[PDB]
DNA sequence: TTGGCTATAAAAGGGCTC
DNA sequence: GAGCCCTTTTATAGCCAA
């Protein structure tokens, strides 16, 4: 009868690109100015640039995992600037397959809910254990999508790979949560 | 009693040489903190019992 | 790095190996801090047996010959018990993992029951909603 | 308050265990 | 080799810090 009329809004995108050049991150992490290498701990460069906010880990084979953005053209404008940047650092960088991985949505239900109750109802598909973390863990099957239910009405949305399956998430857990009202 | 493997990990790694560290690592480092805390204070007791127990009586097990 | 383990941890520790010892504050705050020395003597000595072990990550090996080299060798008993069941622990681990992938009610049948209980949940609220609103 | 643990998804690879 | 680890990011949020 009515759609729940809240949007759930981005917080984070996870993209990838492959810029099809071996690269020398000893020598990126010389240069670079916001760049971290310890190949010690991780193998790969770890650059952030302020606009898009976001933050970038530069491998070898010259792939490259963005994360940070808030939008799709957010996340691959970012991804752009990392690569023009290993660019001007001497490097024979391209822009190929770049592909969003994942992304993170939340919003507000305005209302507590029964966690108690629905990982009882739907046990099959949540995982609660307040002892471990105060949350409820729902695993959607169509979309694919894991949600993070808390008693205060928040609702964290992850693991899409288009905004679409997100809002369809929402929209389909959204009369479940009514049906666990707490009062 | 147990010790915090994340605490014990995050403490190792004060240090720049050390690299990487497999998970269960930090655990069996947990079970050997224990047994040394137990074999450290039964020696301080002892060095107690021998004049509460204070700075002194275990800094002299750490000599 | 300021990191030390939880006081609390060290009081319970003396609280079961000495009961009935009264231990000053200063003292409690040392334990706390060899504590965490023990943490890097232990991993500096591992940290070198393990480069000589043509290795590149520090292995719960390399934390039991540290442990015999730096004259702690009585340990070794209840350490390797508990790098047992680490890895008893990390192999249910993988074996669960294995079977919720792979021997659990097909994804058909169980897409089919969670939709249920979405369609039905849509059927109350219409319901409920619709009511409300024919007031 | 600050910030780290705990939890989720996902990619990238070099390191490892049955 | 199948598959877990580690690292980064982010909403959310109780527990913890001596």
């Amino acid at each position: 009868s009515h759609m729940s009329g809240i949007v759930p809004q981005l917080q984070n995108i996870v993209s990838t690109v492959n810029l099809g050049c071996k690269l020398d991150l000893k020598t990126i992490a010389l240069r670079a100015r916001n760049a971290e290498y310890n190949p010690k701990r991780f193998a790969a460069v770890i650059m952030r640039i302020r606009e898009p906010r976001t933050t970038a880990l530069i491998f070898s084979s010259g792939k490259m995992v963005c994360t940070g953005a808030k939008s799709e053209e957010q996340s691959r404008l970012a991804a752009r600037k990392y690569a023009r940047v290993v660019q001007k650092l001497g490097f024979p960088a391209k822009f190929l397959d770049f592909k969003i991985q994942n992304m993170v949505g939340s919003c507000d239900v305005k209302f507590p809910i029964r966690l108690e109750g629905l990982v009882l109802t739907h046990q099959q598909f949540s995982s609660y254990e307040p002892e471990l973390f105060p949350g409820l863990i729902y695993r959607m099957i169509k979309p694919r999508i894991v949600l993070l239910i808390f008693v205060s009405g928040k609702v964290v949305l992850t693991g899409a790979k288009v905004r679409a399956e997100i809002y369809e998430a929402f929209e389909n857990i959204y009369p479940i949560l009514k049906g666990f009202r707490k009062t | 009693a147990r010790f915090p493997p994340a605490r014990i990990k995050k403490i190792m790694q004060t240090d720049e040489e050390i690299g990487k560290v497999a998970a269960a690592v930090p655990v069996i480092i947990s079970r050997a903190l224990e047994l040394f805390l137990e074999s450290l204070l039964k020696k301080a007791c002892q060095v107690t019992q021998s004049r509460t127990m204070t700075t002194s009586h275990l800094k002299q097990c750490i000599e | 790095d300021d990191l030390t383990i939880p006081r609390a941890a060290i009081n319970k520790m003396i609280k079961e190996t000495l009961p009935n010892v009264r231990v000053a504050n200063d003292a409690r705050e040392l334990v706390v801090n060899c504590c965490t020395e023990f943490i890097h003597l232990i991993s500096s000595e591992a940290n070198e047996i393990c480069n000589k072990s043509e290795k590149k990550t520090i292995s719960p090996e390399h934390v039991i010959q540290a442990l015999e080299s730096l004259g702690f060798g009585s340990y070794i008993s209840e350490v390797k018990e508990v790098l047992q069941e680490c890895k008893t622990v990390a192999l249910k681990r993988r074996k669960a993992s294995s079977r919720l992938e792979n021997l659990g009610i097909p994804e058909e049948e169980l897409l089919r029951q969670q939709q249920e209980l979405f369609a039905k949940a849509r059927q109350q609220q219409a319901e409920l909603a619709q009511q409300e609103w024919l007031q």
